[PDB]
């Protein structure tokens, strides 16, 4: 469930997320979310899946 | 603590009757005074606890030359109150002079009721500005009340006379009344006649019977303003604690009110917050900016959603006010009353200090000055004449309201360290 | 925030200054020219400084605690101070 | 984003009722408005989310002199929609004039619904060209909608009146309507009456009850056109992103549609692609050549086979179109809906811009010119008379449709750097 959901939380829904960035503040985008070069990305990994899902996997 | 209500003026006695009827329906009270069969909640502020638990309303009706009081008399709700608190020209100075000569016995009635009450907090006033008989006598009583009781609170509910014209002398009367309201009152709740009339013509399709509906509107507003006291929570269950946040300075004490359903006979709190910040839900009419905003919610609320709603509405910046300092919105919660059928149970109220009413006052300041300049509209009334042969009290009130507008416009600026 | 020592050790002053203010202001109903204003100015500057300091230390990890910052942060008043 | 539907004309209200019934059956919705017991999928475009999760259809029904609306009224599906959006001669100018005088309240209803919606994307139109009452009033409303909202999209579903004759004045009416559709609409979905009638007589053995079947056909087509929005994938889940590929130029905005099963009550995608390129699966009637072709597939698809199918059909050259430039076929995929029994689950749709409809328009251009030349077929209608005493608006529309046919035939040429 986590594995399917992870690539659904980046790579629909995220199109709305990017259209706001199309037209600063990183906390603004979270609030817009919850209801071209560069960017920062972040998402917490829980421990029982962190023993399979790598941190460097998030980079790729 | 314990609050006594005073009601004067024809519309003021109308809304007082409607308010007491609304609270008798709201609480477990029969229209005889008897507690209902199915009656937890507090009735120990406006209702004396009598012998058969008779919640007798703590009200004093003041009138002269009664007409509508006779219609109050023949009613099933004429046995809820009137433990003999009823005591029997359209000029300000006329009502002032008439209240002058009978100040003693009505003050004796007030002292009688003060002795009847164990504690005291405030005298809330039902007033109609430039209502004819209510004008002048109401200012006189307001001055007397501020004189005799320097330890109590004065709240004023009143409507401001604007119907887009009628009476050529009423701006003078309302100006003198406003001078008295600025100096001799502690906090003022302002209402507009044309705004409520427009909303009544909006949501319904009436043109004449506006009084009968506006009574309901003001009753709902006033009861909503008191619900957290009437239905005990624990945030601001005193009047003074509520009023302390609303008044940022003793010169600005006029409060703008709304009501979230224009008609309520299952949206979330997020939606109706957005609705309430829209001015069509606001019932009182450079940039005009709020100083301090408060809201009160009563309904079926989830406690996490109010936090995230405050987050999102804060980020959306639908609060089009720029203060001069640190003042912000304040949230409050109240209980939905039983025994009343409510669809879309979420209902809210707003109390905000907004500068826009200055413009409305400025409209009257323009009008009165115009009629002062042409000088064909004072009409030479005799009560006005021996009360003041030179009519410099009108100049005094003009001075005060000019200072008031300047204080308003200094508050509009991003510093209030400078005054106006 | 009692377990966290600096934020506790400035909110104490935040209470104490209000106590000193309320005692001082009740004394005279005319103006304070007897050096009540002298202490009042000191109190004003220290109040602004202390509030900004504690706010900067505070910015635990709960929704409502994050919420209460932002109402003061409407105009960044203690953050432009 | 959020799309509001408008329905007018007798056949338009028929297909609107059938469309809403089809979506209520398609989604987990009861015909009372209640969510079904077994209900993931989006209903947040055409269905308002009401108090008991009541997916109330975002629809405005416009009618005058109602007949079929009474049959809508006595239905179990009269409780799904109608939150009071229903508001109560066969000439274009008659319907134009009647819509002129009541433009305000219906525009007020539109603004009411716009306020009721949080977001907005488009107004999709259910229209019948030369349907009598629908003609003229529909053009008027289209002009009003383009005027008031320059930021929104307009989609038009309509049938083109051809039954091989009947009414001698309908080519005039359809020509004026086409002039309005060219200028005051953003994208047009065209349908032919005789083509759908011929297909209905083909796959079945009916001759009269064609309406009841054609409702199903258009409903299936329109729902298929919206399925990727209604059932969320991630390719073109906005209207505007879908429409952007389909329109190659603002002068050509008419879209040809098909449907891969002529009857669907286990072939592969390769077969039905070959079927869809055969014109018997196409439902709308030198060389005529497509400019741009799109297809949408919903079924049990293997993702490698679509690639190799595109290879083989590309090599077979069954795409008998010659463009003037780089434009090619585009593929899209959608989800097969649950709760509906489907044998041969693979079902597809095509959206293509084809020049052949110009000839159909030319047929009307021939007819109207013929009836203009003999001049015994205008019939002297009075609405037409005071609306235009010289009848030069018909000449204006003739000018526009001539320019349109010339633009068509310039697009047929292998350069569009030259115009027509």
């Amino acid at each position: 469930e986590y594995l399917q959901a992870m690539r659904n939380f980046f790579l629909d829904t995220m199109y709305d997320f990017y259209t706001s960035i199309f037209d600063q503040n990183v906390s603004f985008l979270n609030v817009q979310l919850q209801e071209l070069d560069g960017l920062t990305l972040s998402y917490k990994v829980p421990w029982p899946v962190d023993i399979v899902i790598s941190l460097e996997c998030q980079k790729i | 603590r314990e609050i006594i209500t005073l009601q004067l003026g024809q519309c003021g006695n109308q809304i007082g009757f409607e308010f007491w009827k609304q609270l008798c329906a709201e609480h477990g009270i029969s229209p005889e005074g008897i507690v209902e069969e199915f009656a937890t909640d507090r009735k120990d502020v406006f209702f004396y606890q009598a012998d058969d638990e008779h919640y007798i309303p703590r009200a004093v009706l003041l009138d002269l030359e009664p007409r509508v009081i006779h219609s109050i008399l023949n009613s099933p709700y004429a046995k809820l109150y009137n433990p003999e608190n009823i005591y029997l020209g359209n000029n300000w100075a006329s009502g002032f002079s008439q209240g002058e000569k009978i100040h003693e016995d009505i003050f004796d009635i007030i002292d009688r009721e003060a002795d009847g009450s164990d504690s005291l907090e405030g005298f809330v006033l039902c007033h109609s500005i430039a209502g004819g008989t209510g004008s002048g006598l109401g200012s006189y009583l307001l001055e007397r009340l501020n004189d005799r009781y320097p330890k109590k609170l004065v709240q004023t509910y009143s409507v401001f006379p604007n119907q887009d014209e009628d009476v050529v002398v009423q701006p003078y009367n309302s100006l003198l009344t406003l001078k008295r309201l600025t100096q001799n009152a502690d906090c003022v709740v302002v209402l507009d006649n044309t705004a409520l009339n427009r909303i009544a013509t909006d949501r319904l399709h009436i043109q004449n019977p506006s009084f009968s509906q506006i009574n309901q509107l003001v009753s709902t507003i006033m009861s909503a303003s008191t619900t957290t006291l009437r239905y005990p929570g624990y945030m601001n269950n005193d009047l003074i604690g509520l009023i302390a946040s609303l008044i940022p300075t003793p010169r600005l004490h006029f409060l703008m009110t709304g009501y979230t359903p224009l008609t309520t006979d299952k949206t979330t709190v997020l939606d109706v917050m957005r609705r309430l910040l829209q001015p069509k839900n606001v019932m009182v009419s450079t940039n005009h900016c709020y100083i301090a905003i408060l809201n009160i919610i009563q309904g079926e609320v989830d406690p996490t959603q109010v936090h995230k709603s405050l987050q999102r509405i804060r980020e959306r910046k639908l609060a089009n006010f720029i203060p001069w300092g640190p003042a912000s919105i304040q949230v409050a919660l109240s209980r939905k009353s039983p025994y009343l059928p409510s669809a879309h149970r979420v209902s809210g109220l707003m109390m905000a200090n907004h500068t826009s009413i200055s413009s409305l006052f400025e409209r009257t300041c323009r009008q009165y000055d115009k009629l002062r300049k042409r000088e064909a509209f004072l009409e030479q009334f005799r009560k006005e004449d021996m009360f003041k042969d030179n009519f410099d009290e009108m100049d005094t009130s003009r001075e005060i309201v000019q200072q008031l507008i300047d204080e308003y416009h200094a508050a509009t600026r991003p510093d209030y360290i400078s005054w106006g | 925030f009692i377990l966290l020592k600096p934020v506790f050790h400035c909110l104490n002053e935040i209470l104490d200054l209000c106590h000193s203010f309320c005692s001082l202001v009740s004394q005279n109903l005319g103006p304070l020219d007897e050096r009540g204003a002298a202490q009042l100015s000191i109190l004003v500057k220290g109040f602004s400084r202390q509030s900004s300091l504690l706010f900067k230390i505070l910015s635990h990890q709960i929704n409502s605690d994050l919420a209460q910052l932002l109402l003061r942060l409407d105009y960044n008043k203690y953050y432009t101070q």
